[PDB]
């Protein structure tokens, strides 16, 4: 009896950054630094926003 | 101390249907016709429509 949540348009989004060619490699160097810690995002929030 | 399931008044099935619902004018009007007290002159006032 589920209602789903998120329509096709936003699943479309999801798919269209999996097959994207030109995702931002900087990021991953963003994801290396954070590496899943609580504190480290909080100090770094003002970068991933940009 | 705060709750007794079977000395209350909305009891857990009304809840199971509260929590599926699809929430519309639809099923306002089934939580509105869930109140219906089930009673002989209830049933009379029923019977009228």
């Amino acid at each position: 009896s589920l209602a789903h949540v998120v329509d096709q348009a936003v699943i479309e989004t999801v798919q269209d950054t999996a097959y994207d060619t030109a995702y931002p490699a900087f990021f991953y160097v963003v994801e290396a630094m954070i590496h899943g810690f609580e504190e480290k995002f909080v100090m770094n929030v003002p970068l991933v926003s940009l | 101390q705060l709750f007794a399931e079977y000395r209350e008044w909305h009891r857990s099935p009304m809840g199971k249907y509260a929590a599926e619902c699809l929430p519309s004018l639809v099923s306002i009007s089934g939580m509105t016709a869930m109140h219906i007290k089930m009673s002989p002159m209830a049933y009379i006032a029923q019977a009228k429509l």
